[PDB]
């Protein structure tokens, strides 16, 4: 079977450069041109190199020119991606691709100068109008965390329906941000108190943030 | 020059479904097109190569077909192992690249179609007086689980500070995803209005806030 086996990823500065590896078995190496592909988290498939199967000949992505080298060593079967100057934009999966017909399981390159940093927690408040007759929208914006996990909670998890958490979106800056929803009855904004409970383990820091109507 | 895909395609369990994938005569008019399948965390998978040819192992309820400036891909007796994103690509003379279509999430419907209802919040007064300003597009009880999300300001549209979230299922069993605006305060405050647009089949659904009013 055709194995292409990537390496060389891993978390690396922005401005600074990773070395990608991918080796090759399973047919006559030499033969094929190669590519790279990468897929940003959550994101679609973005060409980034192609290489001919003697070398002699390479093309690069307009987003990628002048920063990136693709190369090979048909005396190992070995494809290589010389990634310079790296910049939150690169954060990607990158697949190695004999022609463009199979594909590697991908390694994957994060480009981000964040430290351990714990989340900014702001209410989303909902609006006095809908707070009459009928049900209402109230949140928590967590934002610009480092790393990966955090919980939010309402009121300290005696709120549970009407509840959504939503997943984490990585910003150009490399921080994370999410937002949790509820939806109350309009009625109970007067009376009803809403604390969302934010843990971030990796910084030990636990936020609580009382969400109150705004005067509109 | 981009590949054009629609974000969503789905059948019930055994019909057929068509893909398109639309492009122009500098790659898809000229330059051969190929299909892949993905599952969200593994590597794509070959479904179709030079437009119209079968990998081993890829059963032949897939097809692919090219006319023109467009190609298509066509599956029938759908089955829950074909659910998953589905990318056309072409080699593009003009721009000597590889370009790939946007992706196609193919959906093996489970549940009646539902389409999205849209919160908009402003900036928080707390997240201005901080020198920020982020406006959060919630969507929520929409299926199948693909949508479209562009932001404006005023009537124009905004690509930049655009951060969206791949939906995920709510406890009703329908989906929900987030969109994201990163404005400066100026921005938020110098303009008359923003709007969040959110597509979803053949509906447009808009929603609007200004810093003026509540």
């Amino acid at each position: 079977e055709v194995q292409l086996v990537e390496s060389g990823g891993g978390l690396v500065q922005p401005g600074g450069s990773l070395r990608l590896s991918c080796v090759a078995s399973g047919f006559t190496f030499s033969r094929f041109e190669m590519n790279w592909v990468r897929q940003a988290p959550g994101k679609g498939l973005e060409w980034v190199s192609y290489i001919s199967n003697s070398g002699e000949t390479q093309y690069y992505a307009d987003s990628v020119k002048g920063r990136f080298i693709v190369s090979r060593d048909n005396a190992k079967n070995s494809l290589y991606l010389q990634m310079n100057s790296l910049r939150a934009d690169d954060t990607a999966i990158y697949y190695c691709l004999v022609v463009l017909d199979y594909w590697g399981q991908g390694a994957l390159v994060t480009v981000s100068s964040a430290s351990t940093k714990g989340p900014s927690v702001f209410p989303l408040a909902p609006s006095s109008k809908s707070t009459s007759g009928g049900t209402a929208a109230l949140g928590c914006l967590v934002k610009d965390y480092f790393p990966e996990p955090v919980t939010v909670s309402w009121n300290s998890g005696a709120l549970t329906s009407g509840v959504h958490t939503f997943p984490a979106v990585l910003q150009s800056s490399g921080l994370y941000s999410l937002s949790s929803v509820v939806t109350v009855p309009s009625s109970s904004l007067g009376t009803q108190t809403y604390i969302c409970n934010v843990n971030h383990k990796p910084s030990n820091t636990k936020v609580d943030k009382k969400v109150e109507p705004k005067s509109c | 020059s981009v590949l054009t895909q629609a974000p969503s395609a789905s059948g019930t369990p055994g019909q057929g479904v068509t893909i398109a994938c639309s492009g122009s005569n500098s790659n898809i008019g000229n330059n051969y097109v190929y299909w892949y399948h993905q599952l969200p965390g593994t590597a794509p998978k070959l479904i179709i190569y030079t437009n119209d040819q079968r990998p081993s192992g890829v059963p032949d309820r897939f097809s692919g077909s090219k006319s023109g400036t467009s190609a298509s891909l066509a599956i029938s007796g759908l089955r829950s192992e074909d659910e998953g994103d589905y990318y056309c690509a072409a080699w593009d003379d003009s721009l000597s690249s590889v370009l790939f279509g946007g992706g196609t999430k193919l959906t093996v419907l489970r549940q009646p179609k539902a389409a999205p209802s849209v919160t908009l919040f402003p900036p928080s007064s707390e997240e201005l007086q901080a020198n920020k300003a982020t406006l959060v597009c919630l969507i929520s009880d929409f299926y199948p689980g693909a949508v479209t999300v562009a932001w404006k300001a005023d009537s124009s549209p905004v690509k930049a500070g655009v951060e969206t979230t791949t939906p995920s299922k709510q406890s009703n069993n329908k989906y929900a995803a987030s969109s994201y605006l990163s404005l400066t305060p100026e921005q938020w405050k110098s303009h008359r209005s923003y709007s969040c647009q959110v597509t979803h089949e053949g509906s447009t659904v808009e929603k609007t806030v200004a810093p003026t009013e509540c």
